[PDB]
């Protein structure tokens, strides 16, 4: 049971690293958002002019 | 047009009440062999769900654009009642230590973290679903319009390009 | 009188209608319960397939002897879509190639490496090093979508290494407590036999060690019907069966 | 803003 609970702690220890990754996913996601929202708003300003 | 119908013509209420007791006896006779294995079937099914899936508030369906350039999966929102019970049990652990003496607020902090997470991704799920309902109505309109498009195409003999019906993928409808 | 019955008070049309209605009720109740069973099994098969069979690495579980309610599982894995393995192998080889290639435009020239004592609150990995522990990017060279995806799959290979190393030591713990539980069961039987020989038949449950098999530790045990969960009246009905 | 915003998510990534 000592080993079991230490393993439970190591589960948290590993899982803390896991949070980094979906953050990188959102990084790529936001850049993809960027590149075309730029053109969308820019052409909006175009036809408003 | 003026008679008593099938049920009105029945016998006097005490007599008929005896008849409903006998009714009950034969209905429960039908129940006895056939409604029995249903219970054990439910036992098996529900305790599979106990470990697996007995606790979903919202479904992880998939979300696609009509142009289908990307796919996003919705949320499997769970029932957090047991979780928040566990947090208040940690609260009770701390309060029991205090009571034996002669963190807690941090667990309440965890608790309303849990419900704010729950509710924000709940409302996210709700806007997902509303967009899906917009999608199905738009799919019906698209379907009929594109049918008329193919009718014009063949009227033009323009099977070279006729715009075609598009519906939600079963990704979006796991139900 | 008891020889006089509501049936006698009836007229023959009411008798025929009531009898046929209740027999229709009987057959339809029987058949509808039967389909109730049928969709029960169908739902069970659907549940097994979609949850269990879709998973590659299955949801095994630990429960400690002193903590019968605390559980430890090996980590989830779906059966791979072939892009998984194709990616894994092709990317690891061409990513060694990418280590050696030194091609693209680099933004790291502006920044010089320095030191910080603690940075964020501490995190740490377990077990042997991964390959990706040697195979990560730099901090500034990742500024394009495809390189970000390659970093995503590098982190996925990190995910794989951590889940594996965790789960191999997890299963090694499984095997150790398995041999301990086998020997504990044998010793418990020996102690029961000795106590019954001595005449101390009232052995408390605290003397024999806890055989804590949580049913979810081997989750297919949780599939079953536990007829203890059957309603006692339905159990009494089931007793009259001969099989 | 188009140009500088492209550049800003290039730098901040």
């Amino acid at each position: 049971d000592d080993e079991i609970d230490v393993l439970r702690t190591d589960r948290m220890l590993v899982a803390q690293l896991v949070d980094e990754l979906e953050l990188h996913q959102v990084n790529a996601l936001c850049l993809f958002l960027l590149k075309k929202t730029i053109r969308n708003k820019f052409l909006g300003v175009k036809r408003e002019e | 047009t003026h008679r008593l119908s099938k049920e009105e013509i029945t016998i006097h209420p005490q007599i008929y009440r005896e008849l409903q007791e006998e009714m009950r006896q034969r209905v429960e006779e039908s129940r006895k062999p056939t409604a029995l294995e249903l219970a054990r079937e439910n036992i098996r099914t529900r305790k599979m769900r106990n470990r697996f899936v007995d606790n979903l508030a919202h479904d992880r369906f998939l979300v696609r654009s009509f142009s289908k350039e990307f796919s996003v999966a919705s949320f499997r929102t769970p029932y957090v009642d047991g979780s928040i019970k566990l947090f208040q049990q940690q609260i009770d652990e701390l309060l029991g230590s205090e009571r034996c003496s002669s963190a807690v607020i941090k667990l309440q902090q965890l608790i309303r973290l849990e419900e704010i997470i729950f509710n924000m991704r709940n409302n996210f799920s709700n806007e997902l679903l509303k967009l899906r309902d917009e999608k199905e109505r738009l799919c019906g309109t698209l379907n009929v319009s594109l049918q008329r498009i193919r009718a014009i195409n063949e009227k033009l003999k323009d099977k070279s390009f006729h715009a075609d019906d598009v519906k939600l993928t079963p990704e979006e409808m796991p139900g | 009188t008891p020889t006089v019955r509501a049936e006698d008070f009836l007229l023959p049309e009411q008798r025929q209608a009531f009898n046929e209605e209740c027999e229709m009720e009987i057959h339809k109740a029987r058949e509808d319960d039967y389909y109730s069973l049928v969709h029960n099994e169908f739902v069970q098969h659907t549940i097994k397939t979609e949850c269990w069979d879709v998973m590659e690495v299955q949801r095994s579980k630990i429960v400690s002897m002193t903590d019968p309610e605390t559980e430890v599982h090996n980590f989830h894995l779906r059966k791979p879509c072939a892009q998984r393995a194709k990616i894994q192998k092709k990317i690891k080889l061409m990513r060694a190639i990418q280590i050696k290639t030194e091609e693209c435009f680099t933004l790291s020239s502006l920044v010089k490496r320095a030191k910080e004592g603690n940075l964020c609150t501490e995190q740490q990995v377990c077990g042997p090093p991964s390959d990706v522990d040697e195979l990560l990017y730099d901090t500034l060279d990742v500024y394009t979508g495809p390189r970000a995806t390659i970093q995503l799959i590098l982190l996925e290979c990190k995910i794989l290494h951590e889940k594996k190393s965790f789960n191999i030591r997890f299963d090694t713990l499984r095997e150790r407590k398995s041999r301990e539980l086998n020997l504990i069961a044998e010793r418990n039987g020996r102690c029961v036999r000795i106590m019954q020989q001595l005449g101390e038949h009232t052995c408390p449950p605290n003397v024999l060690f806890t055989p804590v098999f949580d049913i979810e530790e081997d989750p297919q045990t949780v599939f079953e019907v536990f007829d203890s969960e059957i309603d006692p009246e339905l159990l009494k009905l089931a007793v009259k069966s001969d099989d | 803003e188009v140009i500088e915003k492209v550049l800003d998510i290039q730098n901040l990534y």
